[PDB]
RNA sequence: GAGAAAAAG
DNA sequence: CACAATTGGGTTTCTTTTTCTCTTGGCGGT
DNA sequence: ACCGCCAAGAGAAAAAGAAACCCAATTGTG
């Protein structure tokens, strides 16, 4: 729990939710999957473009980014942000630790409302070492992609409405060669913390 | 409380300034209030009735007394000995002094004891003596006890007094020892010392003078502006103190305004062109205004005055013109025939030395003013600020620096200024050290000098020195003492060789670098961006190493220019172990071959009938082409060389050149001089030598190892057992790696073609050397790819070979013929494992009686359990190093030789070294024959195992500890006979 | 151009001609401050808040995000809000934690702040080069910033008026803020004066 | 205070 | 309250001294 | 001759390196 979850919260609040999505970004785009929890899920989509890394660093495109993710954001009663383990001791891969620590910041930042209004610290940080462990997918330097197993699923843990299924494998039959659809991994790793979630 | 600290410091400090009215005020306002009442009488009033007491005034202690009173804690004893001074320096009242003295034995005050418990100012101890005697002469203790004398059995034929005892005498008469004693005492009450550069003073030209004229008058100019601001700032610190606490008007006029105005001038000059930080500046000037306060208080304290006296009597015993009339110990000399008094001040608390370093650094600020820019025309017609504080960033915290204005930097630049700021104690002395009668005292003349080394804080060091028992403490002071008393002097032909070598570009391959001029100082591709980009980092860090080499080597020359044809004696202070290290850090033994080169004896001893021979093996034992053949052998080959040798003393750098290619070639030089001088000659024995001859150690913590516990196979593979042919374990480790590594070869391994046969002694000493010590295979790691990181030969490393076949594959021959002594290795780590699991830190007794701790603690304090129990053996081994270095020392100096020792590497005249030898075997005898393998235990066992803390503890470490490794079938007696020992 | 060259968020003129609220805060990696002053002469609040749980070896965004609420719950509302961006690049080696500090709570800030950015469209939150803020002074010799205390003691005690509601707590705390080395509020005085000299009243 | 190095055990 | 056996992260034998800079370097047409 | 100024991207460059190693912490236990 602990060495899975770096942020804490109540063991009930995290078994019972209405429904979640997954926020988990790439290097060029995110990614977001609505899991009800109750093994039945309901939409996925990602991000068509990101215009912030072209140019330098700056707040704007930042801002313009966020907006448009969280302006085409589903409401969820709870949200799994990841964690990633870039060492700050490494010299090196210092713009893609800036690139991940301020995406996470602000992800943290716009989609937690109520903060100031609740008290409660809405969305929490997952290792996604230990979660690999729990996938058993390579021996834990490099994690591989999870479309094998997502299409093992489908096209039976994933469970798309009718409507939806056909559509759905449809879009994954569509796209196959983006190369940066790795996240599909993360997609089912919500899942596996639904082993947390029992 | 914190408070209480600084107001503490205040009214201490005021009394070493004359502003007692000052003080009365603030600690009248102080009682005045009731909150302002608490935190006033922890032992600030009997500093203040001492305050009273030393001027000319009885009549305020009794308003002192009633203040006391009025506070309601009781009178300290000190109190007492202040009401006493006030009866003193004043016309006695011949009444009621015995009421008092009745009144200070009541509530249990003895008057017998003040003299020994209050620790007063002695001249105030006698005249409270002789108010005393004015009451009643009924009681006066003796102080003069006969001399204590150690009883240890190593140093008791030290300090016996039969014997015929010869004491060495120095060259030159008595008065021009105390005109050298006028010149450095006047060298020392100004702290700084000017220093005539060796860079060479090149192109005076018209800008250059322009430069100079405008500096010198705007430094005139700054001059004034500080003047003024300290008069400005004192006066409103002299108005807050009126109406206020802690101000820090006492503590500004504690120096004259003289030496304040030139130590804010010479903190601004030194200044780099990017300004450190405020803290930093403000450390600086409040230490270096601690240590003004202590070099300039003794001046109107008067002890400078009888400071000189004692040294004119003391002086005789070192001079050839007079004659002490018995002979005696340079410390118990010093110890008798009058005795001087040290105040030994303890430095006021980090708060008020942090902000007086703050208002120090904010005056030369607002005061220091830069007319307008650098040009000529002057028709802004304003001054600005020469420093401004700047917010940056340093390299991990946001800490605010002082930076200077760019113009100023480029005047500064502009004028070459030679002239060089060195410290007092950096410098050497000019007459003779003060001997080392105490931990207290110190070998300086005017300023403190720790008996041992620490890095920050740890007083435990000299805690331990302080509760030592007084006579234990005695032979390592002597030691010291005689490690002082050697005379030096610069050679004349070596420094200007070096200085030639050093004005043009020179060679850096001998040590002496070069000027950086010689130093290396539209884009097709973004690869062609990223190579230049490469080479501009690689320029730049090469220029800034070797301008990092320049500056240090101006810094020493420029030192060894201004010290020629004159005599020093450099002074020496301990490190935690015992090993002993030269207080002037530039100029020493201990530093590289240029700066051994340049060093000679001051005094010198005629050759002697054995003479020139022994020199010609230094010379040799410096050359470093034979070094694994007998003494015969060397002076064989010394014989043949002899035309080269003449030939480099004839011509150094012009002829043929010889003294390159050898490991210390300077040296090499310098004794290759000495030899050929030697020879030309009518008598080569009545030829006054003044080089020092060395004697060197073959594998000394191995040998250590060997005796502490006898063996039959390694104490003979380390030249203990005499043998005619040296035996080295470093050369047969590296022929069984080198064998190893020809079996890898003939298997074919691509490693095995990158060592190729370069592996030597140096290539593997540092790390088979440390085999015997706690080793992990990274330390093993770092020390054999350094050295070949030193060669020029293969360019691409991986070093795990020589460390996987060094503590792994020949580990099993290293078992084979080091038996036992690992058994000690793991019997030492396994007691400090233990004790660190105790929870304390190891206390270990030398032979000699230094008491050795280790400074390893946790970030009240806990122990450190890995930098404990491994550099536990390497921190005790060379305890009995520096034991056996100091009875070498001791031997050595009641025979009548001059003795400067290098640690592990011992230095004397040519006639005077077989003498030393003899000293140094019966040393070693003397030193393992008492068995430190028991005693060690016996004491680890009184100190770490006589508390019950749990029975585990006890138990396991009482049956670790109490045994030890068994000794062989072999006699230390043989060291006598031993001839390779240390040569 | 030029006011692109102070400004780096791009914002037209017409608002900028009456702003009427302006808050200006200034990062520091051990202690934070901000003041507010409007487009007209008035003063309204001057704070700092230390003891930050920060900087302490590990990085964590939910500390992160509980720290800037704890800074912003004692924060008014403006129209435009002042940052200062620091003068360090991405390419130094050195200095790159206290770096990623600074952009982790530029960014952490910059996404507060503004409730309404999908209602109006437009941005609220725009940042100051501190070498250009310097260079409406006379601060600067050899590109570098000087404290600019003396010079903001002259400011407070024209270029800028203090309203007396809150000036003698201004002194007490300069007391102590001129004792100590404390440069982060003095550089928000100074660069919301050159914001409403140099992009405001023209 | 950290870094670029250098020379003695 | 009182443990507690197993699982990761800072450190790697030891001791002295010394110098220097805290990215600037490059471009620009008046 | 002197401030002016200025934009410092996103490139695969992966650089040393790993290999023990020990000493303290943590969800489980009585
Ligand atoms: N890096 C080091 N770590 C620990 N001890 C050291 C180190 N360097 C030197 N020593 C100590 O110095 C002494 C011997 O070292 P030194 O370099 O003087 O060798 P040596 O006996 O003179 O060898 P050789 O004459 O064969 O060159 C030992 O007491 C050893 O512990
Ligand atoms: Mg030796």
């Amino acid at each position: 729990l602990r060495k899975l979850l770096k942020p804490d919260i109540e063991r009930e609040r995290l078994k019972a939710v209405n429904s979640i999505i997954s926020i988990v970004f790439g290097t060029r785009r995110i990614a977001w999957a609505h899991l009800d929890r109750k093994l039945t899920v309901l939409d996925w989509q990602q991000s068509d473009r990101w215009s912030l890394m072209r140019g330098i660093y700056s707040s704007s495109v930042y801002l313009e980014e966020i907006s448009s993710i969280i302006s085409k954001m589903p409401k969820a009663d709870f949200y799994v942000l990841e964690k990633t383990g870039l060492s700050i001791q490494n010299s090196s891969l210092f713009p893609i630790l800036l690139h991940f620590h301020i995406m996470e910041a602000m992800l943290y930042a716009l989609l937690n409302k109520t903060f100031a209004q609740d008290g409660q610290h809405q969305v929490l940080s997952m290792n996604r070492n230990a979660v690999g462990k729990h996938f058993e997918l390579m021996i834990g330097d490099s994690r591989t992609s999870g479309k094998e197993l997502v299409k093992q699923f489908l096209f039976p843990r994933v469970f798309f409405p009718s409507d939806k299924i056909v559509h759905y494998r449809q879009m994954f039959l569509s796209t196959e060669l983006q190369r940066v659809e790795e996240l599909y991994d993360s997609l089912l790793q919500a899942i596996a913390f639904y082993e947390l979630a029992v | 409380s914190g408070q209480q600290q600084r107001l503490l410091a205040f009214f201490k400090c005021c009394l070493l300034t004359d502003q007692l009215p000052l003080a009365h005020h603030l600690l009248v306002v102080h009682h005045g209030q009731r909150q302002k009442r608490k935190l006033l009488t922890l032992d600030m009033y009997n500093a203040v009735m001492l305050g009273w007491a030393r001027q000319g005034a009885f009549k305020e202690l009794v308003y002192v007394l009633f203040m006391v009173k009025d506070a309601g804690l009781t009178p300290d004893l000190l109190s007492y000995a202040a009401a006493l001074q006030c009866m003193g320096r004043q016309d006695q009242d011949a009444g009621t002094i015995e009421r008092c003295l009745e009144q200070m034995s009541q509530e249990g005050l003895k008057l017998q004891a003040l003299f020994t418990a209050v620790l007063l100012s002695e001249e105030d101890r006698a005249t409270v003596l002789k108010a005393v005697h004015k009451v009643k002469p009924t009681f006066s203790l003796p102080p003069q006890l006969p001399p204590p004398v150690n009883t240890s059995k190593l140093l008791r034929d030290v300090y016996a007094k039969d014997g015929r005892v010869s004491y060495p005498k120095l060259h030159l008469p008595l008065k021009t020892l105390q005109c050298l004693f006028e010149k450095q005492l006047h060298m020392e009450l100004a702290s700084r010392v000017c220093v005539v550069s060796v860079e060479k003073p090149t192109l005076p030209s018209k800008e250059v003078k322009h430069a100079r004229k405008t500096l010198k008058t705007l430094r005139d100019q700054w001059e004034k502006a500080l003047c003024r601001a300290l008069r400005e700032t004192k006066n409103r610190l002299e108005r807050e103190v009126y109406e206020g606490r802690f101000s820090l008007y006492p503590f500004l006029c504690l120096l004259d305004e003289r030496e304040v105005v030139r130590m804010l001038l010479q903190v601004l000059q030194a200044l780099p062109a990017q300004g450190e930080s405020f803290t930093t500046l403000a450390r600086e000037l409040s230490a270096r205004t601690f240590s003004r306060h202590v070099v300039q208080r003794q001046r109107v304290s008067g002890q400078v005055q009888a400071l000189q006296n004692h040294y004119r009597k003391y002086l005789c015993l070192l001079a050839s013109d007079a004659e002490v009339p018995e002979p005696c110990l340079p410390r118990q000399y010093w110890e008798e025939l009058g005795a001087p008094e040290a105040l030994r001040e303890q430095p006021w608390p980090l708060p008020v030395q942090m902000e007086l370093g703050k208002l120090l650094a904010e005056m030369l600020v607002q005061a220091t003013q830069m007319p307008c820019s650098l040009d000529k025309p002057h028709r802004s017609s304003r001054l600005v600020p020469v420093l401004y504080h700047v917010y940056s960033f340093r390299n991990v915290q946001q800490i605010g620096i002082l930076k200077p204005h760019p113009a100023y930097v480029q005047l500064l630049e502009k004028a070459a200024e030679p002239t060089l700021t060195f410290e007092a104690v950096d410098v050497p002395m000019l007459c003779p050290p003060l001997p080392w009668t105490s931990p207290h005292s110190g070998a300086f003349l005017l300023s403190p000098t720790k008996l041992m080394r620490t890095v920050e804080g740890a007083t435990q060091h000299q805690e331990l020195l302080e509760t030592c028992p007084p006579t234990a403490l005695h032979g390592a002071l002597d030691a010291l003492t005689q490690l002082g008393n050697c005379a030096w002097r610069v050679n004349g032909r070596v420094l200007d060789l070096v200085l030639q070598l050093f004005q043009a570009k020179g060679c850096p391959q001998l040590g002496v670098p070069a000027p950086p001029s010689e130093a290396p100082q539209h884009s097709a591709a973004p690869a062609r961006k990223a190579e230049l980009r490469r080479e501009l980092a690689h320029c730049q860090k090469v220029a800034r190493e070797m301008h990092s080499l320049r500056a240090e080597a101006l810094y020493r020359l420029s030192l060894a220019q201004h010290l020629r044809d004159r005599v020093f004696w450099l002074p020496h202070n301990m490190d935690f172990r015992g090993r002993t290290y030269p207080c002037p850090p530039h100029f020493n033994h201990l530093g590289s071959d240029v700066a051994r080169a340049l060093l000679e004896f001051a005094q010198g001893r005629p050759l002697g009938p054995h003479g020139l021979d022994w020199l010609k093996i230094h010379l040799v034992n410096l050359t470093g082409l034979k070094k694994r053949e007998p003494l015969r052998k060397r002076l064989a080959f010394a014989e043949e060389v002899m035309d080269d040798i003449l030939d480099s003393a004839d011509q150094p750098l012009t002829g043929r050149k010889w003294w390159m290619g050898a490991e210390e070639p300077w040296q090499t030089l310098a004794c290759c001089m000495e030899v050929a001088n030697a020879v030309r000659a009518s008598d080569p024995a009545a030829y006054v030598s003044h080089l020092p001859v060395h004697q060197d150690g073959s594998c000394n913590g191995l040998q250590h190892y060997a005796a502490l516990g006898r063996d039959s196979v390694g104490a003979a593979s380390v030249n203990l057992e005499p043998s005619d042919v040296p035996q080295d374990v470093y050369s047969g480790v590296a022929a069984q790696v080198e064998v190893f590594r020809r079996q890898d070869a003939q298997r074919g391994m691509r490693v095995a073609q990158v060592l190729e046969g370069f592996i030597t002694r140096k290539v593997v000493k540092q790390t088979v050397m440390t085999v015997v010590y706690g080793v992990t295979r990274y330390g093993g790691r770092l020390q054999i790819e350094k050295r070949l990181r030193e060669l020029s030969d293969f360019p691409q490393e991986f070093v795990w070979e020589a460390s996987h076949y060094l503590v792994r594959q020949v580990f099993k021959s290293l078992q084979e013929m080091f038996s036992g002594t690992r058994a000690i290795q793991h019997w030492l780590t396994e007691s400090a494992r233990l004790i660190s699991h105790m929870g304390s830190v190891v206390e270990w007794v030398t032979p000699l009686g230094v008491p050795v701790i280790q400074p390893y603690r946790l970030d009240s304090r806990k122990p450190n359990t890995r930098k404990q129990k491994n550099g536990f053996p390497p921190n005790f081994i060379h305890s009995l190093d520096s034991s056996h270095m100091m009875l070498t020392a001791l031997h050595c100096y009641r025979k009548g030789l001059t003795f400067v020792s290098v640690h592990d590497c011992y230095w004397t005249h040519a006639a005077d070294v077989s003498v030393m030898n003899q000293v140094c075997r019966e040393q070693f005898v003397r030193l393992h024959s008492e068995p430190i393998l028991q005693d060690l235990s016996r004491f680890l066992v009184k100190r770490f195992c006589s508390e019950p803390q749990k029975i585990l503890e006890a138990s396991q470490l009482k049956e670790t500890l109490q045994a030890v490794p068994k000794p062989g079938a072999f006699d230390l007696e043989q060291v006598k006979r031993s001839t390779y020992f240390f040569s």
